């Protein structure tokens, strides 16, 4: 109606674009992201490498289930400034070694990377733009941080703290202490896994944290949630 | 101690400065503007509303024809838009799909694009293949690229978020020239009419005038108190207007050097994502994070009118070369033209 | 912690040539704003809108 | 580079079926419209079939229509003309054109060489071209004229006038694809004029690269209709 | 055809209809205002939803003339073919409400129990076609009312009504029951896998959303149950007592109250799947 042979073709091209528009929009509605976060080269490799210079990609397939996780390391700047392009994530993976509580920082005078990672979590978890999305903490290097804790007490580390210096009761005690950051527990969902070096249930974690999270998300959609 | 001597003289230049400011101000425009006729109430109705991406628009672009459009979203995609049919002319997929900026060539033949992979790719629209290819990937910037302008189809300046803007060779691929001062991550960035110079906002409250031909800081803008996201030369490329954090739009001056008005109401608390002037640059376009744009007299610092109609945060902003339309984007996926 | 001296030399540069900037009065500046908005007022079709005839999206 | 190779043409008997093959190297053939287009030995060029990228689209000229079928394999880049009961005017070395639609595009700009196959033994719009042979010294203006039944200026500005050459011995190529728009690697010194019916194509300092015959398509409603031919001697 | 003079019958059905029409009408109407307005994007769930909205609405719609009828001491002053529309309709209504509490309980089924399945990425088109048919099998199977005199004189009082019409009214009967029966199994099992696999999950479980969440998910199976049980009960006694019950005044009377239990479902239906969502704008 009213439109030339070409401007009959242009038409067809456009529909022709937004058909693999939606395909590629239904490809990528079904795939998991996630968020790859911690305080600098703690445990992210080896949760890499366990499931599988800007943006890295990692791409890997749990249970017929594609999932992309981003791993926002040596993007050194402003993080407010582009921490919203993640706020349609599924889940933030939130990496955390546990052997770094005596270590220092070596960045600032007197500063521990463990209360590095606690502050860094403080500002990802109770963001703005990351209010309804849970987080999958996982606590790096179990073994190492339980070899160590005989050597030197995590009291120098937390000041308050004054159980024994078995790794159960500490490892729960730095859990608590992570868990206790979310100030939005009313509405999202921390998951707390403790991992090895080489340990192999981490991806199965994931995808029952990010099972629930879609469960969440579907049961809005069925308008019951 | 010679850093403490340092100090102490940058101290009394800066002193120098505001003092040299203060004494050259004697009428602010307000007072000279305030005897002629205000442009009354500023009514646009969105004209097209193009659809297609799926994600938060991050970046938009018009074409020097003032009818080819591009834009950038989270999807993956740069579309280019045939604003008049309301058709699309291309889709491009990104490597990387953390796009949160892209430019249009002057002559059309090119498009840019940059984001999170630090990484400004030059796509080349009239292949004689017949898709639009690669031409190729810049990179150097070791931050975020926020924002990339073309001045040719070989020259782009690239603002990124390493606290540095850059000049590149396409022909090349090679960094040119390389501009730093700016404290923050440089946010914004706004090409002069004639390419000479080129203005930049950063996250440091500042905004900085530096040369093309040079590659050092000529002037340094400051009067803003939070992180500058936009910025826009006026016409005649002797002034320019910021948007921030703040709610506040802030005119600067090459000339004067000087801040002449801020555009802020009381009703507006949330951030500036984008600003862009009119043909004449008598009004001053902001798209704001309560979902719609602004029209401010940018001489009066009167609202001439609200942009209203997006379900989301207005991201980018365009008006094109002959002032025919202003099309606002957004996170709520859509595209709208207005006039 | 000898490498500051040079970007405090950096510094103290751009100001003092900054500071060496020949500025005109901001009513002139304002003046020749309000000429330039007046000269392409007409032409300027968001601030004055056109018939629907010459209006592309229409 | 981008080629298109014809194959499946020779001799028929008449009311026989034979198919054509077209296979398509160095470009993107499924975002491509594709036509075929024959040429009689009496040097003339007929638009035949046209099928649309993703075959959506399909247009044949009223003396194949039903009779021959264009159909695209994306998959391998091959565009088929399959021809049941050839008749004698049938005769024709049939081109397979490359065109691509979208606003700022140059549809009809490569064609391919063409495939020779023997025969054995109202509402269109009009396209007229006054001179059918006209000698010309090199190194001086010449102007093709070409007129039209219908306006080919549409309502959005667009006037569908097209523009080929054709070398002796050569396929034909685009010069000027929307009655002014000078195609991409000929030379400046092709420049194309007009409005409404009346068209022309100006060749300024004119060289025996230019020899040939010059054809006036149109493109504003199916069928595509070409001029008779001006070709250039001396 | 008989004559059950009834006077406490029409007492309590006008006041029963009059409430049902009255809250019904504007809760689905505002249901279906918010569904078709104030959505911008619109998913298979939102479809279903929509559709089970637009059966109760269709529902609503028919209840002026059967109240005009009651309080007409079960008088029809309409006609036959309106007495067949009105039927249908009626009908059709509360078999398409039964279908897509049905399709709406396998959606949150498949929704929390398989979230990674494939039937929850179709696309919204083949969740219309989905529902589409699933109306036209509804309307296939409650067109034959369309067919049949309804209307029976006695004494010059005409009563148009299907239940109450003798010993068996064909297949209806069975038809009934397995519309309460089949959906009422499907129900059960959804709701029961969808609150175990809840309760399972030891992190999802503990946030107070949750527990309303399955709240709701039990509520909606005990107002189906609690509203469509009575009629179906009734019927069953009487088919059971065919020939003592035939005529029978009390069991007449129960039957016809307690079929008005399935408008007040179709009437509570907003309340719980539209008014109970924090997310439905």
């Amino acid at each position: 109606c009213t439109l030339s042979a070409e401007d009959k073709a242009a038409v067809e091209r456009s529909k022709m674009i937004d058909r693999n528009l939606r395909e590629d929009g239904e490809k990528a509605a079904r795939e998991v992201k996630l968020l790859l976060l911690g305080a600098g080269e703690s445990g992210k490799n080896t949760i890499v490498k366990q499931m599988k210079t800007g943006i890295v990609e990692t791409h890997f397939t749990f249970k017929d289930l594609h999932f992309k996780m981003f791993d926002v390391g040596a993007q050194r700047s402003e993080r407010k400034k582009w921490i919203h392009c993640f706020e349609g994530v599924t889940a933030i993976i939130f990496c955390v070694a546990l052997s770094d509580y005596d270590l220092v920082l070596a960045e600032d005078e007197e500063m521990n990377r463990m209360h590095a990672s606690m502050k860094l979590f403080d500002s990802i978890c109770n963001n703005k733009w990351f209010t309804d999305t849970s987080i999958i903490l996982f606590l790096n290097k179990k073994d190492l941080f339980e070899e160590k804790i005989k050597k030197s007490p995590l009291t120098i580390c937390y000041p308050e703290y004054a159980g024994s210096n078995t790794y159960e009761e500490a490892a729960a005690y730095i859990q608590c202490q992570f868990e206790d950051l979310n100030k939005r527990k009313d509405t999202k969902e921390i998951y707390t896994h403790f991992t090895c070096s080489t340990d192999t249930k981490n991806v199965q974690f994931v995808f029952d944290a990010v099972t629930d999270v879609i469960i969440k998300n579907n049961l809005k959609d069925c308008g019951l949630f | 101690s010679e850093l403490d001597q340092l100090r102490q003289e940058a101290e009394q230049l800066k002193n120098q400065i505001r003092d040299a400011r203060k004494a050259c101000a004697d009428a602010t425009l307000s007072q000279i503007t305030n005897n002629i006729d205000p442009v009354g109430r500023i009514q646009m109705r969105t004209r097209r509303t193009l659809r297609g991406h799926l994600a938060k628009i991050y970046a938009m672009h018009w074409g020097t024809d003032s009818r080819l459009l591009v834009s950038a979203s989270q999807d993956g995609k740069l579309i280019i838009w045939d604003s008049y049919t309301t058709n699309k002319v291309h889709a491009i997929p990104l490597r990387s799909s953390w796009v949160m900026t892209c430019a249009y060539a002057p002559s059309g033949n090119y498009v840019a694009c940059g984001g999170l992979d630090n990484i400004c790719s030059i796509y080349n629209l009239k292949t004689r293949e017949g898709n639009v290819r690669v031409s190729r990937e810049l990179a150097g910037h070791t931050g975020y690229l926020s924002c990339c302008r073309f001045l040719d189809d070989n020259q782009i300046v690239t603002s990124s978020g390493d606290t540095t803007c850059a000049l590149w060779d396409i022909e090349t691929g090679q960094q040119t020239t390389t501009f730093t001062g700016h404290t923050g991550d440089v946010m914004s960035l706004s090409l002069a009419p004639d390419t000479r110079l080129f203005v930049s906002g950063a996250c440091d409250a500042s905004a900085k005038l530096w040369d093309v031909r040079e590659g050092m800081c000529r002037q340094t803008f400051t009067g803003h108190e939070s992180d500058i996201n936009a910025i826009c030369f006026f016409p005649n490329g002797n002034a320019f207007a910021t948007g921030s954090d703040d709610a506040t739009c802030r005119l600067f001056d090459l000339r004067a050097d000087q801040e002449l008005m801020t555009y802020s109401h009381d009703n507006i608390i949330c951030g500036i994502t984008s600003v862009s002037f009119s043909k004449s640059g008598r009004l001053l376009l902001a798209g704001y994070d309560d979902f719609n744009c602004n029209v401010w007299d940018a001489l009066k610092a009167d609202r001439a009118g609200v942009l209203a109609g997006h379900d989301n945060r207005v991201s980018c902003l365009g008006v094109t070369d002959d002032g025919m339309a202003v099309a606002t984007g957004s996170w709520d996926s859509f595209l709208k033209i207005w006039n | 912690n000898t490498a500051s001296i040079a970007q405090a030399r950096k510094l103290v540069e751009q100001l003092k040539m900054e500071a060496n900037i020949d500025r005109i009065k901001v009513s002139k500046a304002a003046a020749d704003l309000m000429a330039y908005c007046e000269a392409h007022a007409k032409e300027d079709p968001l601030l004055t809108p056109v018939p629907a005839s010459e209006n592309p999206f229409r | 580079d981008v080629q298109l190779v014809e194959s499946g043409g020779g001799l028929v008997q008449p009311g026989g079926s034979r198919k054509l093959s077209c296979s398509a190297s160095g470009f993107a053939f499924s975002s491509f419209g594709m036509h075929w287009v024959r040429q009689a030995p009496e040097k003339g060029l007929e638009w035949v079939a046209y099928i649309s990228s993703g075959s959506g689209t399909i247009y044949y000229a009223d003396t194949v229509k039903g009779r021959f079928t264009i159909s695209r394999d994306d998959p391998k880049n091959t565009l088929f003309l399959q021809m049941t009961s050839l008749r004698s005017e049938d005769t024709a070395m049939y081109y397979c054109v490359r065109s691509i639609y979208y606003y700022g595009s140059s549809p009809f700009d490569f064609w391919g060489q063409g495939t020779t196959l023997t025969v054995s033994s109202g509402s269109d719009i009009v396209m007229t071209q006054a001179t059918s042979s006209v000698p010309v010294t090199p190194g001086e203006s010449v102007s093709i004229s070409c007129r039209s039944s219908k306006s080919l200026l549409h309502s959005n500005g667009n006037t569908y006038l097209y523009w080929f050459l054709q070398r002796p011995g050569q396929s034909p190529q685009l010069l000027i694809y929307r009655m002014s728009n000078l195609a991409s690697g000929v030379p400046d010194r092709f420049s194309g004029s007009g409005s409404g019916t009346a068209f022309t194509l100006t060749i300024s300092r004119l060289e025996a690269e230019d020899v040939g015959v010059y054809y006036c398509m149109q493109h504003l409603e199916y069928p595509l209709t070409f001029g008779a031919g001006t070709k250039l001697e001396l | 055809c008989c004559r059950i003079e009834g006077d406490t019958i029409s007492q309590v059905m006008p006041p029963l209809l009059i409430v049902a029409f009255v809250l019904g009408a504007l809760g689905n109407g505002v249901a279906l205002c918010g569904f078709c307005f104030h959505m911008k994007t619109w998913k298979p769930s939102t479809v279903y939803l929509f559709n089970l909205a637009v059966a109760d609405f269709l529902l609503m719609i028919c209840l002026p003339f059967r109240t005009d009828y009651y309080l007409r001491r079960r008088h029809w002053a309409f006609g036959d073919i309106p007495c067949r529309v009105g039927l249908f309709t009626l009908a059709m209504n509360r078999a398409g409400s039964i279908v897509f509490l049905t399709v709406v309980a396998a959606d949150r089924y498949f929704k929390v129990v398989h979230p990674h399945h494939a039937v929850n990425t179709i696309s919204t088109r083949v969740a219309a076609g989905i529902v589409c048919t699933l109306w036209a099998l509804v309307i296939l199977g409650t067109v034959y009312l369309l067919l049949e005199n309804h209307l029976c004189v006695q004494e010059t009082a005409v009563s148009c009504e299907s239940f109450i019409m003798e010993s068996a009214n064909g297949w209806h009967d069975i038809m009934f029951q397995l519309e309460f029966f089949m959906p009422l199994g499907i129900i059960l099992f959804c709701s029961f896998k969808i609150v175990w696999s809840l309760r399972r999950r030891q992190q999802l479980a503990r946030q107070a959303r949750m527990k309303k969440a399955t709240r709701f998910i039990m509520v909606v199976a005990i107002v189906f149950i609690t509203c469509y049980l009575p009629s179906v009960s009734a019927r069953l006694y009487f088919l059971w007592t065919v020939p003592s019950s035939a005529c029978d005044p009390s069991v007449h009377g129960a039957l016809h109250i307690t079929l008005s239990f399935t408008y007040m479902n179709s009437m509570l239906d907003p309340l719980v799947y539209y008014f109970s969502s924090p997310s439905f704008p």
